[PDB]
RNA sequence: AAAAUAUU
RNA sequence: UAAAUAUU
């Protein structure tokens, strides 16, 4: 059990450009190349400039994804992907190396 | 005791799957320069009474043996799967088995074409991506979001006819 | 734009006949299938009530493949008349295949009523053991569907020819190797089901008394063994026999002899060239002279079969004959004679003997020992 | 396993949990965060309110409802359904 | 890294875990002759024997070692035992599975012609086996084909 | 002596549809059943300098005849259009010209199927329309709302090849 | 009457009765002086043939010479062709019998342009002149329809 | 023109869910019943099941006829939907339409 | 001329007429129905009121617009658009 | 497991060359063109830097016959060296369509420095006039060289164009026939004509000559109407002896053997009669006399009439085969003044020059006249 | 027989 | 010089 505030926070916060918050727990971050630089051990909340809402939701989701299938490699399910959102996907991905 | 074996994993798969699978090899090893440099054994050039043919792919300096069966007591009752399929890793002496899965992503890693690295730079500012992936089933895995979302907006190529694919072949088809 | 495709033609045109019905048993690109049918009562040889040609693809789905049509036609078809005794002749470009041949037979061992013959130009995949055994499952078992199966002569292919082709004010015109072909087709089918003479024909023929009449064929009796860790393995795929085809002015105008056929089949088992075969071999007749001496050129050539010839007796003519055995034995053969073990060996594995005794004629022994004296005579003289 | 999102006033959380798991037990893991007593705090399904004694079985919802591709969408409230943004 | 492998990986979709096998030769033929035929071929070690997965398509073939030709250099005993049991068969069968080497251990009981296999890890086999080929085949297997093209 | 002519209407079409037309018109008549009692005469089959083909439609007492035509200069500047298409009416000593849509409309009164007097019903009752229209270049004016409804509930066979059709015969294309 | 009245309250055969601009098409790509030189021999001899196409459709009269038909067909209204009555015009009068009903083609061109104007009108004689049979057989063909006809 | 006068210029058509069209009396001649019903006294038509949809979709369909009645040249589509095209097959049947 | 549709009080009425037509002769036409003067009646188009003194063009209307198969969609006032019935 | 059409390859099957490129004049179900071309350098004798083989559906879109195919390549491929003549050479099975042709004749006009010549197998469409149009206006106007295979030209395409293994060209039963058939109907389609000296040699009414080793036979036809002869355009041309070859005809067949071969493809009405106007330089033979006069007795329509510049006898079995041709009702005549010069005038590229009579024309005439004269009636 | 996309 | 859906 561990508390945002304390150093082992167990759950990191994320702003997104938008103005909505999110929080995720750091290894889902870790995955993450640039947020698990960030994560620096004295931080515990993470802003991002130009992600949207819907951006920062579905790479969540995305981290949730990954984390449970990273190891999984027996009937993969899908991850759903529209192209109205791929192209600031694609650049989100990009921007976090994911 | 006293009488030894040898011991192999087997997809029983159907005849037809089969031959679709060498009609498919053969094809892009003549027709098509896709699969040129595959090796493709017949039936009298093994001595082994089951074996029905080897499909050799050369991996830079190790290869891919895909080897069908024949004669199976293994048969279903209806014979849905009286053949059978096995893939293996050769190097020198060193051998293993592999799974159909990995035995793709091992095949897409060296022969069929793959979006290049420029292709993220060209998706940034509105290009045409070329090359691009052809072969989906090289990645199977779960894939960076980067390449999924790549796929998503960039449709893949559907050749005609399919290249092999090993999934393809050793999909459990009978068990759903 | 396109038609449909089209899989119930009245006649076939003379190029497709020619192109579909070429009998070399390795054929690439004929991704047809092709069968021609009659169907006929029992009772005097009468005009067929009903024939007509199927089509299909070998890659199509297995509803759609000719047998599988011809058999959903009959099933209807044949409701008209219960009681009517019904025999269907086919000729087809390819032989069934695995699932079909399956299908048949349950087809057959169902309908009690219908006799079906197959003539076939060619084989289709002959070499695979599924195939070999629904094959034998359909045609060699003597229970249920009885499905008689043969190759196709020169008779066929002009009966063909005449009723299921637009040959307008035309004859047929064979090409090149078909009575050879024929021949390999006949020798490759009779191994794969398992073929064996009546008693009577091994009785006549096989009998040693030095003095016979009225005998002018000579019968082969071949078997394979294959070497490995210095053991002989009988490989139970390769068994069979054959006659001498006489001449005849639609097959071979010569008639090839029984050695030539047996030396034209060998290449067809794709024997391996590191390993180490023998073939053994039962004649009725020592092999003649130009027999012999092809033979001999045969076994020089190819240093991965050893040959062995028995014989019941010696045919010797212009005294060449034993020039011919001795230029065979100094190729490397090992010619013997047929004694009582080797004859009853030949009778159990190459007889129709319904498990019943070998029952060895007079003087089997004597003549026996003056044949072998008189083949150590001339293998040393 | 079942990933859950919870939204509430512009807030989320993002966690995996048990089918078993009861309400008590949501209420509890959102307590490391919120720093609220679990007794109070109230949540939401589908604009209906759900009681402070609930299963996932007696609610309906199952694995196929939440899916890592497909959190279920429950809110939360102390003592607003804020859509997500677009294009 | 073999052992972490075959420990916290989902392995090949026939897991470690202990699942139930049967034997699948003669389908069609009538019990006896099935069992008969199956204690025949145990004991002669001349023809080839299956044991397939219920609830998948997986199945693990013993052929004689003859078939195949020259004799594969064997440091792991595999084996079937008519003995430890009278009325059951013990299996055993070295292998290398996705790069890590494995031992296919099960049984099967002769009246019902079906019974339990497991696989367990095998360290022996490890440190023989040469660190060229087993170090290529990691280097092969980690890789991925997406944006490597230059 | 002034000269003497006989005047007739020609529809300018490229010679690709009056190949296709033959096409479809010979597959019809052999290939297929539906177009039997269809005459066709080749072009050595009338003295008539340019006529290409005559195709003969018995109905009844009348027969229609649809002809091409060879070398007409008329021709368009890039030969778009050098053929031409003509329909007659013949009865006895009488004929006259037609209109392509009349022509289709007047050959489906005898040929192709449509909805049968009973069809209407099974709408209604739930069941299976049969005979279906398949020929829909026969109903080319405004007919009853009881077919047009009838054909939106239940959709119009497509056969292939296309049924053959003075108009699509007859169609514009340059400029429409 | 009824063929009278089809012809003034019918959309006549896609080739409306209101005057339309026509146009000579042979010898497109040659010169205007050889394909008015040309025009006006086939008007003279009557040995080619003459097609005047519509502006903006695909129909056009063919004026064969009627030796090509073979059988000479009876002509109970004349149809002509004028070189006389004006020096820079040639005018056509052709009878036809257009979807059941029979009219005149009436129309002049322009030598110069090889081009004019063309109308149609309704004629009057020879519709009591044809048989009778065939008229109402066509009439009825005209009429029927596939439609919930046959049982 | 005047509604007032039996021999009005349209016709009123009252639909089953209670709702009233008025359409012109030439339009409705097309259709043998109302044909046959418009009796020159009256000038109204009840329908027991027609919907107010199915009458509206009705009345286009006789308007469009009365449009291109006599025309053949480049006719327009008459665009149908299959959740509406058997009630409007059945009231085509009905009105003889 | 185009075919067009008025849409008030559970009525409509059906009648072509010229495109150059007013306004003004719209309420000529629908006042021998209604027996109103045309003065105070207006019509409606897009839920916006049509002055008393209009034409086709300055509204913008087209022939394409109203059709024989879906004519122009009009409401009426005298001195609520009344959606259509369902299945 | 459907691949594309494949629109190229390297060789072709035996089979597929013998189905396809069998010539028969009337051919049916030869779906595909093919098209196997050879460019060089105007350097001979040398192997060609590039040859290949397109196919095409006939019945596809313009862009995809092979005819365009090949241009779409050779346009791109022409960039690599603008300063080089070239020389292309094509083997296809059926001959190209009005379209291409015109397009050909288009795209060759803009480019001065490539020679093409075409060998067809058969002739695509030969009975329409827009296409003989189009042929005219590519090959004849003047370098578009198209011509029949032979012999040769198919030995040439078995042995490079087909994958072929240690085998011999294997002509079908009428290549020959067809051949000429086909050779007669190209010569009446592009109207080709005799040269000065050809005709001058081959025509000397002159009693003694030397090296009069061919028979020529210039034809035309003529349809009756209105009581009237008119002439039928269509039906022109000239034809010469075919001497013995062995891979052609064994026994070099007579020049009135072919007329007599090519006469039924022109599908004359039966119920039409026709007038066949023929100039020969020397009179039937025994066995071409038998043969026309057989032909005439079987066909009514037809109305035969022999004029020739020499009189053939030998043995004296000539003039008894006259007496046959006279029952049948073939006029024969001798070849005067007016006649020596409607030959020249009508089968001659004559460019225009007059007919130049020789010596003693008139005199051998009246001899050759007074000959002929007797035999019939006495 | 083939007048030729009659898709054998 | 076909081992065969390498659909020329
Ligand atoms: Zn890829
Ligand atoms: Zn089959
Ligand atoms: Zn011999
Ligand atoms: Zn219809
Ligand atoms: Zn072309
Ligand atoms: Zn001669």
């Amino acid at each position: 059990y561990g508390g945002c505030e304390g150093p082992d926070a167990m759950y990191v916060k994320l702003i997104s450009s938008d103005g909505h918050e999110f929080i995720v727990k750091r290894e889902h971050a870790l995955t993450s190349g640039t947020i698990k630089a960030m994560l620096e051990n004295e931080t515990n909340e993470v802003n991002f400039r130009e992600i949207p809402s819907h951006v920062l939701s579905k790479v969540c989701m995305y981290f949730t994804y990954k984390v449970r299938y990273t190891n999984s490699s027996t009937e993969i399910p899908e991850f759903p992907i529209a192209p109205e959102i791929a192209l600031e996907l694609l650049m989100a991905a990009n921007f976090l190396d994911c | 005791m006293e009488n030894r074996w040898q011991v192999m994993i087997v997809w029983q798969v159907d005849r037809m799957r089969i031959r679709t699978w060498k009609s498919l090899v053969k094809h892009h090893m003549y027709v098509s320069g896709k699969a040129r440099g595959w090796f493709y054994r017949h039936h009298y050039e093994s001595p082994h009474p089951r074996i029905s043919s080897e499909v050799h792919i050369p991996l830079g300096d190790a290869r891919l043996v895909i080897t069908t069966y024949w004669g199976l007591h293994t048969g279903e009752r209806d014979w849905h799967l009286g053949q059978g399929v096995s893939i293996e890793w050769r190097k020198k002496r060193y051998s293993t088995q592999v799974d159909p899965e990995l035995a793709d992503q091992l095949i897409h890693l060296y022969y069929f074409d793959c979006f290049s690295d420029s292709a993220i730079r060209k998706a940034l500012l509105g290009h045409i991506v070329s090359p691009r992936c052809e072969y989906q089933a090289g990645h199977n895995k779960v894939g960076s979001l980067q390449y999924l979302a790549l796929a998503a907006l960039i449709t893949p190529k559907k050749i005609k006819p399919p290249l092999p694919s090993v999934t393809k072949l050793t999909e459990d088809r009978w068990n759903k | 734009m396109k038609p449909h495709f089209r899989n119930t033609v009245e006649r076939m045109y003379r190029d497709t006949f020619s192109y579909n019905f070429y009998n070399r048993p390795i054929l690439s690109r004929r991704n047809t299938v092709w069968l021609c049918y009659e169907v006929k009562t029992k009772g005097p040889s009468r005009p067929p009530l009903d024939a007509k040609i199927f089509r299909g693809q070998v890659y199509s789905e297995l509803k759609y493949h000719p047998e599988m049509r011809f058999f959903h036609w009959f099933s209807k078809w044949r409701k008209l008349h219960r009681d009517q005794e019904y025999e269907v002749t086919w000729y087809i470009s390819w032989s069934p295949c695995t699932k079909c041949t399956r299908d048949m037979a349950t087809f057959l061992a169902e309908d009690p009523k219908v006799t079906l013959t197959i003539f076939v130009a060619r084989l289709y995949y002959f070499w695979d053991p599924d195939y070999q055994e629904a094959l034998r499952s359909l045609c060699q078992k003597r229970d249920g569907p009885r499905a008689t199966m043969k190759i196709m002569n020169y008779d066929e292919f002009q009966h063909c020819w005449s009723k299921f082709v637009y040959s307008q004010r035309e004859l047929f015109e064979p090409w090149n190797n078909l009575p050879k072909y024929y021949i390999l087709l006949h020798i490759m089918l009779g191994e794969i089901l398992r073929h064996s003479m009546d008693p009577p024909t091994f009785t006549f023929n096989f009998n040693n008394e030095p003095w016979v009449r009225g005998r002018h064929e000579t019968y082969l009796c071949y078997e394979v063994e294959r070497m490995h860790n210095d053991t002989w393995v009988l490989l139970n795929q390769r068994r069979g026999f054959l006659c001498n085809q006489a001449p005849h002015k639609h097959g071979f105008l010569e008639g090839r002899h029984a050695e030539l056929c047996f030396l034209d089949v060998i290449p067809f088992w794709k024997l391996d060239l590191d390993q180490d075969y023998r073939v053994t071999c039962f004649t009725s007749w020592s092999p003649c002279f130009s027999c012999a001496q092809e033979m001999a050129k045969f076994i020089s050539k190819n240093k991965h079969v050893s040959l062995c010839i028995f014989t019941a007796r010696i045919y010797d003519d212009q005294g060449r004959c034993q020039e011919g055995l001795r230029t065979l034995a100094e190729a490397g053969a090992k010619i013997s004679i047929m004694t009582y073990s080797e004859f009853k060996h030949c009778w159990d594995t190459f007889v129709d003997h319904q498990g019943c005794p070998f029952q060895p004629w007079d003087g089997l022994d004597e003549h026996s020992q003056d044949l072998s004296g008189r083949l150590r005579a001339i293998l040393q003289n | 396993d079942v990933f859950l999102m919870i939204r509430r006033h512009k807030t989320t959380i993002f966690t995996d949990a048990k089918e078993s798991s009861t309400v008590f037990e949501l209420k509890r893991i959102v307590e490391g965060i919120l720093k609220r007593p679990p007794d109070e705090q109230r949540l939401y399904k589908d604009d209906q309110l759900l009681d402070d004694g609930k299963t996932l079985g007696e609610c309906g919802f199952t694995s196929q409802t939440a899916r890592p591709q497909a959190p279920a969408t429950v809110g939360l409230a102390f003592r607003c359904i804020e859509p997500f943004s677009s294009p | 890294d073999q052992r972490s492998k075959f420990e916290n990986e989902e392995f090949f979709r026939k897991l470690s875990r202990e699942c139930e096998i049967k034997y699948t030769g003669f389908r069609d033929r009538p019990h006896e002759e099935r069992q008969a035929r199956f204690q025949n071929a145990c004991r002669d070690g001349r023809s080839e024997i299956a044991f397939v997965a219920t609830g998948t398509n997986l199945s693990l073939q013993f052929f004689p070692a003859s078939w195949q030709g020259e004799q594969r250099q064997t440091p792991s005993r595999e084996y079937v035992d008519l003995e430890r049991e009278a009325g059951k068969v013990y299996l055993k069968a070295p292998m290398i599975l996705n790069g890590v080497c494995v031992i296919w251990k099960g049984w099967i009981d002769l009246q019902r012609l079906d019974g339990m296999g497991c696989l367990e890890f095998d360290e022996e086999r490890a440190q023989q086996e040469d660190a060229l080929a087993q170090q290529a085949f990691e280097e092969a297997r980690r890789r991925t084909r997406e944006f490597e093209d230059r």
